[PDB]
RNA sequence: CGUGAGGGAAAGGUGAAAAGAACCCCGGGAGGGGAGUGAAAUAGAGCCUGAAACCGUGGGCUUACAAGCAGUCACGGCCCC
RNA sequence: GAAUGCCGGCAUGAGUAACGAUAAAGAGGGUGAGAAUCCCUCUCGCCGUAAGCCCAAGGGUUCCUACGCAAUGGUCGUCAG
RNA sequence: CGAUGUCGGCUCGUCGCAUCCUGGGGCUGAAGAAGGUCCCAAGGGUUGGGCUGUUCGCCCAUUAAAGCGGCACGCGAGCUGGGUUCAGAACGUCGUGAGACAGUUCGGUCUCUAUCCGCCACGGGCGCAGGAGGCUUGAGGGGGGCUCUUCCUAGUACGAGAGGACCGGAAGGGACGCACCUCUGGUUUCCCAGCUGUCCCUCCAGGGGCAUAAGCUGGGUAGCCAUGUGCGGAAGGGAUAACCGCUGAAAGCAUCUAAGCGGGAAGCCCGCCCCAAGAUGAGGCCUCCCACGGCGUCAAGCCGGUAAGGACCCGGGAAGACCACCCGGUGGAUGGGCCGGGGGUGUAAGCGCCGCGAGGCGUUGAGCCGACCGGUCCCAAUCGUCCGAGGUCU
């Protein structure tokens, strides 16, 4: 996983 | 729904199903005797039934339209000569089917006989 | 079977070419309009100098129309385009004569005027 | 207040004064009454009254030949009349003129496990656009933390059809008593085959 | 590993309880017209056969 | 019961066996009673016969004709009791049954696609100088 | 495990002595039942002691008009000392 | 007795989702304690600028054969990498 | 704040009335028609578009009307993601600057698996104290509940004219609801035919595989369907709301009320349709079966082969996810075959004749031919097995 997405939503 | 529908699907698509049956038939008029499942057995019935009273009504024609089904000149021509004179007395219910007792494992299929009459 | 966005054909001289549906005038809300019916439309198409022009809110009766209608007879009849007459207020035809047929239904909802004018009723 | 019971036989369409159709041909065979139903032994008015006849001898013991009338008991025996005393012997089928009123009870096919928006006629999603999985779901199904539940009658999908359907104010077209023929028009429920009852309708008489 | 997920583990009393259907049922069987042996009805008799067509018989 | 259908076919008393054989392709016109007001006027219709539905009684079929540019179909009940008569115009080689294609090129195409039945022609003709010899008597 | 530098586990005990179970029996085996070794065989070898969660089988009481932080306090019946 | 504690063990959801391309299977005969699944024959389908051949890199015994099925194989397995 | 997803749209609704319409009514500066205003009333209904992310609103065409709000500004473990609301970028603007702006602009990852409640469906168990097969009562629920237009009365009443009632009656409609497949019209997956390329069966002829999971095209029964067809809203009875009165005191008169008694709403109760005896308050009627061979010598029972019957199993079914339900199971037409009839294709193959040939014609509406209506024991529902009362007390 480690994200590495951004908090979008 | 799917109502007063008729002729079992039998998981395949229609080109497959019709090879199947088809096969079944080969299969069936070579050894007189054949197991597969029961479904599989109560749906050869009418299939092989309706040609053999092909062979038995004997015409140029009548071979030209079981060839269709069977691409074998010969086995058509057995069909022709040594399995059809058996039935010209009989009217329809060439064929029988009679379920086995044991059950395919690992599979759990019910099977049946699928053997010529007489 | 006739709703708005429905482009007709214009069965009269009044200049008009083609008029698109703009609502039906049965109830408060009716979905269809079939041939006797009375529709709103606008015109859309028209011939140089005539009596309407382009962007005139008409109003008109449904002469013809491509889905069959039911006889109570059990017959049916239905025709290859469907036609429009302009009408006026007094359901009237602004128009004189009128090209090609109309169906019987015209004449059961009293447009006595138009089936006259029509060349042939069936 | 006349019934008799009947088969669905099939439709077509007939013609009298140019107008043409519709019809539903049922056949109200003869029903011989095998009971009579009264307020001072069962507290309410009407006749069991007994349908097509075979059975040859698959009747039980119970059977309740009793009444001699009992002519090799029918299969549907089914259904009395309520407020019904006929004749004491057979319902014919010359019960029911021509111009006559009546109200079919049937038993509607049945459409299975079917969803919402044929159960129910619901829009369900849109073919396109946003789409996701839902062209044929029921949407939301309530509010949010109150109620916090869902209503007790809430148009959900679920077996539809094979039911109880009644039509009312149907017309009789004509009757056919060489043949135990019954004519209507049209809207009777049920398959072709099916046990039907027909009474003379609620709208008046 | 996602959306709907159970709130509380389900107790033994509860457990037990669904599977008071699970239950097999013993096959349903019938003495051999000829041998002895028992067999599931309207099915060949593996050691006999059918008056007819043909047992295909172990023989 | 055994009968369903036998039933059926009994109240269809009202079937029509005045009318002549035809088949799609071949033009016929059909004599109509129709009412416009109050009264009942016999109108004619003729066009090419274009398809038939049978069912036994309740058998339809429909006829196409193209009058003042443009093209009309009418639906009749093939034992309907408002056909006076029909009597047939020419006979066309069908080679298919329902022919709705012709909808789609209703002009000199139409003609040489639907060609004169010559051996249902030679029929109709010497069919009936024979019934005109019978019967003179 | 990581390209690499580097990270880095788990895993001890039959019996005094293998005396490690010949042989027969079911089974294709596995594994059992007898026989036998041993003081002990739930010391039999995925072996000292064998705790709890957890999963079974048998018995006693109880339960399908019933509302539940599951207990507690009263009476009551049944079962065992 | 608690630290979304640490290690280990066993539950719950649950016989539920899934069993990895919708290119497709049917039958006869063998072998076997045991065959939808292994061998053979016949019939059917699929790829064919490949889903066919030959190298390079990488892999390091997977090659051939004999005897085998506890595990590895998403089922079976007499087969096998 | 160890997370309550935040606008609008779609979907599905339901609720309040301080009602937009329809029903009833008082006053009117109400002639009539049409309005104005207030009271009663929510049963039902409350359109489709152009613009904008829009809510709202403005417009277009209608309408009986184009009602207003609550339900986490209802509804994202239902959908959407245009807006808003990360990271990119640009404009205007502010800051020397990095950057900033409910100012703007274009773009921008919405998470397969429901454990408990709840809901829609369907069964398994036990119970209803004798066991059965049927047929039922309806406590109690649910559904439904809309409205327009024209004509007759009469173009009278009313009105100078123009307009034009009530009451009563009739015919067409618009949406909505249940059911249906005769007609209209769809699909119909191998029912038939035509066609192309290619490989094959054997050269010709004739055919087969593949070209989707139908190769393409032309049609098409049943079945399932709406565009199609038939019905439905009611009648009517009873009690009321506002409101209109009768008789009538206290208070000689007067007053609809304080005793009474009437009228009077699309609303209320019932009637119409559907569910419904778990309605443990387990109902009713009709017809079946009856003694216990043995133990508990006592209370309730137990072991047990039987009875009316009922399952198992099998053939099936416009019944159906499984289950259930329903019809059969050979003293039998249940399915399959066969035959007959429908129905669809459109006149096969082979031969003959004409044409150099592609072809055409004849034999011929031929041949082929799923589901539909039937007939026929040719094939399969063989043989059987297992449950099942023997009735507590006044
Ligand atoms: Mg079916
Ligand atoms: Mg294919
Ligand atoms: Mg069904
Ligand atoms: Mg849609
Ligand atoms: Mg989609
Ligand atoms: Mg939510
Ligand atoms: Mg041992
Ligand atoms: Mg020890
Ligand atoms: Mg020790
Ligand atoms: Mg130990
Ligand atoms: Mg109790
Ligand atoms: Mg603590
Ligand atoms: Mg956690
Ligand atoms: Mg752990
Ligand atoms: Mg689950
Ligand atoms: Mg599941
Ligand atoms: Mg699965
Ligand atoms: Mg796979
Ligand atoms: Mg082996
Ligand atoms: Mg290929
Ligand atoms: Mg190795
Ligand atoms: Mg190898
Ligand atoms: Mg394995
Ligand atoms: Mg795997
Ligand atoms: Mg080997
Ligand atoms: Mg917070
Ligand atoms: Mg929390
Ligand atoms: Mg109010
Ligand atoms: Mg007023
Ligand atoms: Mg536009
Ligand atoms: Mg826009
Ligand atoms: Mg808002
Ligand atoms: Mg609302
Ligand atoms: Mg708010
Ligand atoms: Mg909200
Ligand atoms: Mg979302
Ligand atoms: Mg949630
Ligand atoms: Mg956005
Ligand atoms: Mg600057
Ligand atoms: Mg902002
Ligand atoms: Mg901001
Ligand atoms: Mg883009
Ligand atoms: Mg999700
Ligand atoms: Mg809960
Ligand atoms: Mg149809
Ligand atoms: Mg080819
Ligand atoms: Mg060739
Ligand atoms: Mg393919
Ligand atoms: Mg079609
Ligand atoms: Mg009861
Ligand atoms: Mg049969
Ligand atoms: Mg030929
Ligand atoms: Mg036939
Ligand atoms: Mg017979
Ligand atoms: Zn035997």
């Amino acid at each position: 996983x480690g994200g590495p997405k951004k908090k979008k939503k | 729904m799917r109502h007063l529908k008729s002729g079992r699907k039998l998981n395949r698509h229609s080109s497959h199903r019709l090879a199947l049956y088809r096969n079944q038939a080969k299969s069936l008029l070579t050894h007189g005797r054949i197991t597969t499942t029961v479904p599989k057995a109560k749906e050869l019935r009418g299939f092989v039934d309706h040609l053999i009273h092909l062979a038995k009504r004997g015409d140029l024609h009548a071979r030209r339209l079981v060839l269709r089904d069977l691409q074998d000149v010969k086995l058509v021509r057995k069909l022709f000569d040594e399995i059809a004179p058996r039935y010209r007395d009989r009217q329809g219910g060439y064929t029988r089917v009679l379920k086995l007792a044991e059950r395919r494992r690992g599979d759990g299929a019910p099977l049946a006989l699928v053997e010529l009459v007489e | 079977m006739i709703q708005p966005q429905t482009y007709l054909e214009v069965a009269d001289n009044t200049g008009a070419r083609k008029i698109m549906c703009i609502r039906v005038l049965k109830g408060s809300n009716a979905k269809y309009a079939t041939v006797g019916d009375v529709i709103v439309a606008s015109v859309k198409e028209a011939i140089p100098r005539g009596a309407v022009k382009e962007g005139d809110v008409v109003k008109a009766v449904v002469v013809r129309t491509k889905k069959e209608i039911k006889r109570p007879d059990g017959s049916a009849i239905r025709f290859d385009d469907n036609a429009a007459v302009i009408i006026n207020n007094q359901l009237e035809p602004r128009g004189t004569r009128v090209f090609g047929p109309v169906a019987r239904e015209l004449r059961e909802k009293g447009f006595m005027k138009i089936v006259s004018l029509a060349p042939e009723v069936l | 207040m006349k019934g008799i019971l009947g088969v669905k036989v099939g439709m077509t369409r007939i013609f009298r004064d140019d107008r043409a159709v519709p019809v539903t041909v049922i056949l109200a065979g003869p029903c011989p009454v095998v009971q009579r139903r009264t307020p001072e032994k069962d507290g309410y008015t009407a006749v069991q009254l007994g349908f097509l006849p075979q059975n040859p001898k698959r009747v039980n013991r119970p059977l309740k030949g009793h009444f001699a009338k009992a002519g090799v008991e029918p299969v549907r025996i089914l259904r009395e009349i309520r407020d019904f005393n006929p004749e004491g012997d057979t319902v014919t089928v010359e019960i029911f003129k021509p111009g006559e009123r009546v109200d079919v009870t049937g038993t509607s096919k049945g459409r299975g496990f079917a969803g919402v928006m044929k159960r129910w006629n619901f829009a369900g999603g849109p073919d396109s656009h946003g789409a996701h999985k839902i062209h044929r779901h029921p949407g939301s199904i309530g509010n949010r933390k109150t109620p916090g539940r869902v209503y007790k009658g809430k148009k959900m999908a679920g077996h539809y059809g094979a039911e109880r359907v009644t039509v009312m104010n149907l017309e009789v077209v004509d009757v056919i008593p060489e043949e135990n023929l019954l004519l209507v028009k049209g809207a009777v429920p049920g398959p072709n085959g099916g046990l039907v009852i027909v009474r003379e309708t609620k709208k008046a008489a | 590993a996602k959306h709907p997920v159970p709130k509380k583990k389900t107790s033994k009393a509860r457990r037990d309880a669904r599977r008071s259907h699970h239950a097999l049922t013993p096959p349903t069987l019938v003495p051999c017209p000829e041998c002895k042996a028992m067999k599931p009805p309207h099915t060949v008799c593996p050691e006999c056969g059918y008056y007819a067509g043909r047992k295909v018989l172990e023989v | 019961m055994n009968r369903g259908a036998l039933i059926k076919l009994v109240e269809s008393r009202y079937v029509r066996t005045d009318l002549p054989e035809f088949r799609p392709g071949d033009t016929v016109r059909v004599s109509y009673k129709v009412k416009e007001g109050n009264r009942t006027r016999i109108q004619d219709f003729e066009g090419i016969v274009i398809r038939i539905r049978r069912n036994g009684f309740n058998t339809t079929f429909t006829v196409r004709k193209v009058s003042y540019g443009v093209g009309v179909e009418r639906i009749f009940p093939l034992h309907s009791p408002l056909i006076q008569k029909i009597d047939i115009v020419q006979r066309g080689r069908a080679r298919r049954a329902k022919l709705y294609f012709i909808r789609n090129l209703s002009d000199r195409e139409i003609r040489r696609k639907l060609r004169a039945d010559r051996k249902r022609i030679d029929q109709d003709r010497a069919a009936e100088r024979a019934a005109k010899e019978e019967a003179q008597k």
